[PDB]
């Protein structure tokens, strides 16, 4: 079996949860 | 005469003659088995 | 048999975007980002 | 043992002669040890006590030979001696430098082969 | 300390700590480091004598 | 600006004030040596950070250190 | 003044570009940063902590995903020995389809790169059989992840940011540490290999949809709660048993056994599961050693400092350490600098412990097989071992520098070997000159006999102490009957008790003449040793000297008051080139990377002969020079060079490019190497009169150009050789490997 | 303001740059017996004109390179240059000599501004200002 095309978007949607809370920590530690 | 003995001890004079006194041992790596391993003398 | 860039995987429409995306579309404003980030001024 | 291993024969039979091969192959297969590739391998044993120790021990005099004549020239010392070596100095501390063997140990008991650790230059 | 004296330095920084020197001359004007000490070894600047203090010296020869 | 520091153990013989290509040095009066003088770094803001004036100095260990500092054009040694 | 960086005022004021780049190279040294407090600096470091965290979940995260999207590895479980697992698919818009068409295997529809990083056999031996598996833990990864990078935001909020008290709080941390990051992961951890993994490797799927459904053993929890634990050790696996199915299958889930799986020549998963059972329970018993709020336990620093003078209750194995290791726990405590190149100098050791473990006893099934994946992973992991000891040595110089206290640390061990390091430093020159003597002249003089057509007349000592200790553990490749090799002995009986269950399948591992196990060594392995020695020792050497000068030498007493990084104290007092203790590091960096190629182009090239079936080439080749450039270097290079050639394009073509690129940069890095800054100051002086004295030329530098600093183009230098260094043994060592054994 | 001849000179590329007109340029007055040739230290050779000259370079160092060739290169020594900072709004500021003697020489008057009353291996030891600010010379003890 292989994975789907719901299962990749599934992935991109999922991964902008990390994807701001990394910006939001970054910006946390003030550069 | 007297300084060209003394020019003789210097360190370029001494460092020479010292590396082919030392390494004459052609002779000596020749005269009697010019291959000689670790158990063989 | 492959004279062009395939992909036998799901959504493989996504590195034909992806790929320009990452490498030659959003490095420059990204480029542009950091150096206005770096020359701004106190 | 070099005189009964059959791979140090392909070794033996075909090879040139001369004077570096044949007075050498000799001596050498007689009282070596050989593995599986034809070739002498230094072994580190009961038989090599008395073996190991002519180049072992007998570097360690010539060794500490050079090393002794090197101090013993340079007590004696202030700057042109070691420019300039005075040849007569030189061949005392190799008078000397012949027994030295002797002479390390009668430095150590007596406390002046070593210097103080308040005379010596250290660093912060 | 006099001039002769040999004296072992006791100053970390000095090149020559806890090294012997022989006193050239003492000052006697007050100055903070009056005692001028002269070294056989030179250090890596190419300098063999300093001045230093009579509490950063130890006397191991009195002058003959 | 380099810091250009001057301890108790100079002796007031000018080298480092002569030594120096951007004029940081001057000598003023000390009674702390018997040469009446020791060293100072007044304008220590034209330091370029060469050094010459601790490769001048006599004194064991030197009575003049420079520590190379926050770089500004004069510093870096910068006719641009 | 700009506004960045915003962590330093003297590099804001900077007018040039060496503001970017110092700004760039100093931005995690929060201990040198504006307005730093000792609490700001542990809780930013506890934040910046988080958020490498979840940079490690986000990279294990994208493995996963890139092998269940564009793997093949539902295709590979099927055959784990002539199908190549794959990382990912290229997609390169500049390839020819010569290139496409090389990069694409037989089971392929798309260019892809093979994966040698080793996760397919890991995955296959804890259980992991679908792509929905690895789906499902790259999405929980993911999302590990994101509460990584919550935790680390929410410790930088005001009501939620930790007190200093709370991180230097070194029994709480420790107790914590042992019982429940190394106790209860690795109970966690067995929990796993007996309710999926040991399941799964038997053929019977356990998800988390049937886990609470099957039972790991058929007396359920009833030989555990009874006392009788010797029902779980029965019934193990058989010899004849093939993995991922039933037959041949046992029941057991915690044994003993020893040796290898015969069919995947790798770790019983019994034994894994039995030995990460009682690291659980040992770690979780350590765990309970020091006090933190409940009066039972040690306090550390009073064991600290109790080991001052002589006596029974004093320091007793070293009396003459004055006040011994008073001070030692606070300089621990107090100083980061001191933890972490500790803890650096740990993670070395075991990195390098790991490295030397898995290729001698491979942990996953059919790993052995996998050859360029065996050969990756040692080098990976030893030149990772390799990099955290010389930033173990880095961070003791830095601790030296910045944190040590002359007067807290007064007479005690530290400050005593403080006081000694003259004699430390000429004894590890001594034996870095003997070592490097011997056997530079053992090498040479055997070169010259090969050359001179005598090969009989080689020097070739053998490992004899090294051969004893195979010896001692029950091979019998040699004529020694020692510990373990003599069979009625006292250690090979356990003469009261007959306990040791793991004699016959562990020598049935060590006589087996076929695995890494204890390879057989001589002559060229001695020497090879040697060469090791001598690396490590004058690595050490270096890095050594530089800790213990740091403070300041005879030819700069003060070289504290100048920090850990200066470029020089100028050309005065003969010159003080490279004086600093960073320089010390830097100099070591490059013997560093000259110990690790030794280590591993022996462990290549003892391997390739191994797995050619011509174990001789390296016999009688590696003991002279000679043989290591033609049959190692010369040799293994002809499939390389060969990727892309006049005549066509392979898939090693990547490998031939990135084996040039790495020559490439390793070449750049002697520009910044040798040549120095003044000429290129005056260089940068001619392009700025150039530049404004062109018509039409409208830009100007905002920041005044100017060259590299003296210590920066050190380390641009160092990293671009490094990285060199690290891409053409990579391409090397992958394609040399890869192509003989595809 | 300033009194003074440009030296002949036909001009170099190692002159005067944007910097000198939107950051500082330094000007070197000095009195020459006779007209006669120096170095530019831009490279090159300039002539002095008898009388009073007045050059204006990029750096002090090189008004100080070319003060230190005037009393050094020729026979009668020429010691009495000044040099000044010209700032981009025109303002001239004397800087050297600083007092009006030569700093080689000691007036009273000048005053302290790096002595440090030590030994040098008795500054404060870094592990005792690390969270302050003060780096080990800008302080003010001695342990
Ligand atoms: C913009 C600004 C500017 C301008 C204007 O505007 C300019 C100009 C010029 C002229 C005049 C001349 C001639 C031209 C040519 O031919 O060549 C080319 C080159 C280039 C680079 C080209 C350039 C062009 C521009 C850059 C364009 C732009 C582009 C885009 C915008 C980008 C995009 C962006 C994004 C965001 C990324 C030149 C040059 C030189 N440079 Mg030079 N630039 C500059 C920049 C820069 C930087 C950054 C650096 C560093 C890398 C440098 C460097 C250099 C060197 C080494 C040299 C030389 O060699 C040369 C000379 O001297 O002669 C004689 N320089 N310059
Ligand atoms: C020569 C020594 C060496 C070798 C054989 C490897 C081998 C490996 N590394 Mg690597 N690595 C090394 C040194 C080495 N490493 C060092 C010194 C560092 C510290 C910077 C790293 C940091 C590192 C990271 C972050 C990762 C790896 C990974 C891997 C694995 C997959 C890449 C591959 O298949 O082969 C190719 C090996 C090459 C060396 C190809 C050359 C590419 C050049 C070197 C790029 C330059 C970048 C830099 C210098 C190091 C990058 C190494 C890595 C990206 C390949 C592989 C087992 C990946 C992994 O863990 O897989 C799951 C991974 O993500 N390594
Ligand atoms: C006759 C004078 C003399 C004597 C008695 C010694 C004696 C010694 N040296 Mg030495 N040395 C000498 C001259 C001498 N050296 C010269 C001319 C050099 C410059 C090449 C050196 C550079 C040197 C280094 C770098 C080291 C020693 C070390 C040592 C000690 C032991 C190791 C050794 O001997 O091999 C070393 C010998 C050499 C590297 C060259 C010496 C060969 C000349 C021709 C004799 C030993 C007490 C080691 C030490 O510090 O002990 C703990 C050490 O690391 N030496
Ligand atoms: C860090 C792990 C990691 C790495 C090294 C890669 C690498 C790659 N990805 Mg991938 N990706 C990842 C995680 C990762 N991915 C995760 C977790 C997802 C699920 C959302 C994806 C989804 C994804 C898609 C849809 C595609 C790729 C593609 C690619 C390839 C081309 C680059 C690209 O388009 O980026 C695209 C990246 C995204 C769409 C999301 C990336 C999210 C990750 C987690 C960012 C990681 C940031 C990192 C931790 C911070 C490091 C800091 C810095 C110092 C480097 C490249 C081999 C392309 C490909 O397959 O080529 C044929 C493709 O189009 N990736
Ligand atoms: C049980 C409770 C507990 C647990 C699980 C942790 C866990 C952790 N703490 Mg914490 N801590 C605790 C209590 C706890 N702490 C308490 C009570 C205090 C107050 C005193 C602290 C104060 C504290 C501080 C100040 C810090 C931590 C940090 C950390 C992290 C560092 C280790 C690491 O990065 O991951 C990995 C380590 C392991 C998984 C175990 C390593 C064992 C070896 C080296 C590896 C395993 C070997 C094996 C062969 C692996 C093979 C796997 C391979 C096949 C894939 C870690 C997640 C650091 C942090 O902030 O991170 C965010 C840190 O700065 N803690
Ligand atoms: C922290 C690790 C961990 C966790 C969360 C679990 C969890 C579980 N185990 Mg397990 N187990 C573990 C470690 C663990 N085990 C170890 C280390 C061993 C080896 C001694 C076992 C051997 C074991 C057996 C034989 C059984 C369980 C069973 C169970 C399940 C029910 C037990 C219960 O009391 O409720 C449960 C989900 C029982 C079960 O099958 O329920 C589904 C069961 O029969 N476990
Ligand atoms: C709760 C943790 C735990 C559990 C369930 C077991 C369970 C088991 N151990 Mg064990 N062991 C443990 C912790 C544990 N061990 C620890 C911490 C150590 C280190 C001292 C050991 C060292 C050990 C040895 C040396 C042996 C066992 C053996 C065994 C097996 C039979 C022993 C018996 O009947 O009782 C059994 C499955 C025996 C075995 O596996 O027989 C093949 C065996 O010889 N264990
Ligand atoms: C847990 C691991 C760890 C941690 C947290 C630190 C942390 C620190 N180290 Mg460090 N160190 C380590 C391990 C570690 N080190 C190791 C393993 C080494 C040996 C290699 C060193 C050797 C070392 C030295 C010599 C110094 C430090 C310094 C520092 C401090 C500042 C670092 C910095 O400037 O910011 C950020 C720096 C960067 C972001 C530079 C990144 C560039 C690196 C060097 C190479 C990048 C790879 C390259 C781009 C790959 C591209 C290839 C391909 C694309 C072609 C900081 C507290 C400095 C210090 O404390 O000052 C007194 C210092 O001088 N370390
Ligand atoms: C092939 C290149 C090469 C060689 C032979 C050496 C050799 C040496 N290095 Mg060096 N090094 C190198 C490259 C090399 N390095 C590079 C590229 C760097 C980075 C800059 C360094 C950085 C470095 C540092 C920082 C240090 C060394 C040290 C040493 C010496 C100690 C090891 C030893 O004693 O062995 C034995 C001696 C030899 C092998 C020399 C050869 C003897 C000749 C062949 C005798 C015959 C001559 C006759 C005319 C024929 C040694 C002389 C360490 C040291 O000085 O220890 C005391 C030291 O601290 N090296
Ligand atoms: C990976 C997928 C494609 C990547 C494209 C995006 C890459 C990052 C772009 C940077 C824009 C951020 C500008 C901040 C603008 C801002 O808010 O400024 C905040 C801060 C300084 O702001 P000031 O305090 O000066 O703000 C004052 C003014 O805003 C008004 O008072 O700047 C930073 O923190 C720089 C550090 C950011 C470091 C970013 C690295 C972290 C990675 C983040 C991953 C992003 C993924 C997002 C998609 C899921």
């Amino acid at each position: 079996m292989a994975l789907s095309d719901s299962q990749i978007f599934l992935a991109l949607a999922l991964a902008l949860i990390p994807g701001f809370l990394a910006l939001r920590l970054a910006t946390e530690l003030y550069k | 005469m007297k300084y060209f003995a003394k020019y003789l001890t210097s360190a370029p004079i001494m460092a020479t003659v010292a590396l082919v006194s030392l390494s004459v041992v052609l002779i000596e790596l020749n005269h009697f088995f010019p291959g000689l391993q670790y158990g063989t003398y | 048999d492959a004279t062009q860039l395939e992909g036998a995987y799901a959504a493989a429409w996504l590195p034909w975007i992806m790929i320009p995306m990452i490498t030659y579309i959003l490095p420059f404003p990204i480029f542009a980002i950091a150096f206005l980030w770096i020359e701004r001024e106190g | 043992p070099c005189a009964s291993s059959p791979a140090f024969n392909e070794r033996m039979q075909n090879a040139p002669e001369g004077y570096y091969f044949d007075t050498p192959y000799q001596s050498y297969a007689a009282n070596l040890l050989c593995g599986a590739e034809g070739l002498p391998h230094q072994q580190l044993r009961f038989d090599r006590a008395i073996d190991v120790l002519i180049p072992f021990g007998i570097f360690f005099y010539v060794a500490g030979f050079i090393g002794w004549s090197g101090r013993a020239y340079l007590i004696s010392s202030p700057e042109e001696t070691e420019i300039f070596i005075d040849v007569a100095l030189a061949i005392k501390s190799f008078v000397q430098g012949l027994l030295w063997p002797l002479l390390a140990v009668k430095e150590l008991t007596t406390g002046e082969l070593t210097a103080p650790v308040s005379e010596v230059s250290v660093s912060p | 300390v006099q001039r002769g004296s040999k004296v072992r330095i006791l100053r970390p920084e000095s090149y020559w700590f806890r090294e012997v020197g022989s006193v050239a001359s003492v000052d006697q004007s007050g100055i903070k480091y009056p005692v001028v000490v002269r070294f056989s070894k030179v250090n890596y600047a190419g300098v063999n004598t300093n001045n230093f203090s009579e509490a950063e010296l130890v006397e191991v020869e009195a002058p003959p | 600006s380099h810091s250009v520091k001057i301890y108790d153990t100079c002796i007031g013989c000018t080298q480092c004030v002569r030594a120096c290509p951007t004029d940081v040095l001057e000598m003023v009066p000390w009674d702390g040596c018997r040469a009446g003088q020791i060293a100072a770094s007044p304008r220590t803001e034209d330091c370029v950070g060469c050094k010459r004036c601790e490769t001048a100095c006599p004194t064991d260990f030197l009575s003049i250190r420079v520590y190379l500092g926050a770089e500004t054009s004069r510093s870096m040694g910068l006719a641009y | 003044a700009t506004k960045f960086p915003k962590f330093s005022q003297e590099l804001q004021q900077d007018p040039t570009t060496r503001r970017i780049f110092y700004s760039l190279a100093t931005a995690h040294d929060f201990e040198s940063h504006d307005g730093m407090t000792e609490e700001s600096l542990y809780q930013r470091i506890f934040a910046s902590h988080f958020g490498h965290l979840a940079i490690i979940f986000l990279w294990t995260s994208g493995i996963l995903f890139h092998v269940a999207w564009q793997g093949n590895f539902e295709a590979w479980i099927k055959d784990p020995l002539n199908i190549s697992p794959i990382a990912h698919a290229i997609w390169d818009p500049q390839f020819g389809p010569a290139a496409m068409d090389a990069f694409t295997p037989a089971g392929a529809g798309n260019p892809v790169n093979f994966c040698y990083s080793g996760v397919y056999h890991w995955w296959y031996t804890i259980g992991l059989r679908t792509n929905g598996d690895l789906f499902a833990g790259a999405m929980f990864l993911l999302l590990l992840a994101a509460v990584m990078l919550y935790a680390g935001w929410l410790h930088l909020q005001p009501r939620y940011r930790p007190s200093l008290a709370w991180f230097k709080n070194a029994e709480s941390r420790l107790n914590h540490h042992l019982a429940g990051l190394f106790g209860v992961s690795s109970l966690a951890w067995t929990g796993h290999l007996v309710h999926v993994a040991i399941p799964e490797s038997r053929g019977q799927h356990v998800g988390w949809d049937n886990f609470l459904s099957m039972p790991p053993h058929p007396e359920g929890l009833k030989p555990f709660f009874t006392g009788n634990w010797g029902a779980y050790a029965l019934n193990p696996d058989t010899s004849e048993h093939l993995f991922n199915t039933s037959q041949g299958a046992g029941t057991a889930i915690l044994t003993f056994l020893g040796g290898f799986h015969p069919q995947t020549e790798s770790l019983w998963l019994t034994d894994m599961a039995h030995h990460h059972l009682a690291i659980a329970v040992i770690f979780i018993i350590a765990g309970h050693m020091y006090r933190t709020n409940f009066g039972i336990g040690h306090s550390i620093k009073e064991m600290t400092e109790s080991l001052q003078g002589p006596g029974w209750t004093g320091f007793f194995i070293a009396p003459n350490t004055g006040r011994g290791h008073k001070g030692i726990y606070d300089a621990y405590n107090n100083s980061l600098h001191f933890q972490l190149g500790w803890h650096l100098a740990c993670l070395g050791v075991v990195t390098s412990l790991v490295a030397q473990h898995m290729y001698a006893m491979p942990p996953y099934a059919f790993i052995a097989r996998d050859y360029t994946t065996t050969a990756a992973l040692y080098t990976h992991h030893q030149y990772i071992a390799g990099f955290l000891m010389l930033g173990a040595f880095a961070h003791g110089g830095i601790f030296l520098i910045r944190d040590y206290d002359p007067v807290a640390n007064e007479n005690n061990v530290l400050a005593r070997v403080l006081d000694h390091k003259e004699a430390i430093i000429s004894h590890l020159s001594w034996v870095s000159l003997f070592l490097g003597f011997h056997t530079l002249a053992l090498y040479v003089h055997n070169d010259c006999e090969v050359a001179f057509g005598s090969p009989d007349k080689q020097i070739l000592v053998e490992p004899v102490f090294a051969q004893w200790i195979q010896a001692v553990h029950g091979k019998a490749l040699y004529g020694i009957s020692s510990l373990l090799s003599n069979p009625d002995s006292i250690a090979s009986t356990a003469w009261p008790n007959h306990a040791n269950v793991w004699l016959p399948g562990w020598l049935e591992a060590i006589n087996n003449g076929t695995n890494s196990l204890f390879l057989a060594i001589g002559p060229g392995d001695f020497l090879v040793h040697h060469a090791i020695a001598l690396g490590l020792h004058v690595t050490t050497l270096i890095l050594v000297k530089g800790a213990l000068d740091a403070r300041g030498s005879k030819l700069m007493p003060d070289k504290k008051d100048f920090g850990y990084a200066f470029p020089c104290d100028g050309p005065g007092r003969g010159g003080t080139c490279d004086i600093s203790a960073w320089d010390s590091v830097y100099l070591a960096t490059f013997w560093m990377l000259n110990t690790l190629g030794w280590v591993t182009f022996y462990w290549h090239w003892k391997h390739l002969a191994i797995w050619s079936g011509n174990v001789a080439q390296f016999n009688e080749g590696s003991t002279y020079l000679m043989g290591w450039f033609r049959d190692y270097l010369w040799l293994n290079s002809a499939q390389l060079i060969n990727g892309y050639n006049p005549y066509g394009t392979n898939n090693l073509a990547i490998w031939a490019w990135i084996f040039l690129f790495g020559h490439l940069v390793w070449a750049i890095s002697f520009m910044f190497l040798i040549t120095w800054r003044g000429y290129w100051q005056e260089l940068i002086e001619t392009l700025m009169w150039a530049h404004e004295n062109t018509p039409l030329s409208f830009g100007y530098p905002k920041d005044k150009p100017v060259a590299l600093s003296i210590v920066q183009a050190r380390l641009v230098g160092l990293v671009h050789f490094t990285v060199g260094y690290i891409a053409t043994y990579g391409a090397f060592l992958i394609a040399s490997t890869g192509s003989r054994f595809p | 303001a300033l009194t003074g001849s440009m030296p002949k000179f036909g001009g170099s590329t190692g002159g005067l740059l944007t910097a000198a007109f939107v950051e500082e340029r330094y000007a070197i007055t000095w009195t020459s017996s006779k007209e006669q040739v120096f170095e530019m230290p831009t490279g090159g050779a300039a002539t002095m004109n008898e009388g009073e000259n007045l050059l204006e370079l990029a750096r002090k160092e090189q008004c100080l390179a070319l003060g230190a060739q005037l009393r050094t290169k020729f026979k009668p020594k020429i010691t009495d240059y000044k040099i000044y900072r010209i700032f981009p709004n025109g303002e001239t500021t004397f800087i050297h000599p600083a007092d009006g003697v030569f700093p080689e020489k000691v007036n009273e008057g000048r005053g302290y501004s790096g002595k440090k009353d030590r030994r040098i291996g008795e500054n404060p030891n870094p592990a005792t200002i690390k969270f302050s600010g003060q780096n080990t010379f800008e302080t003010d003890m001695k342990s």
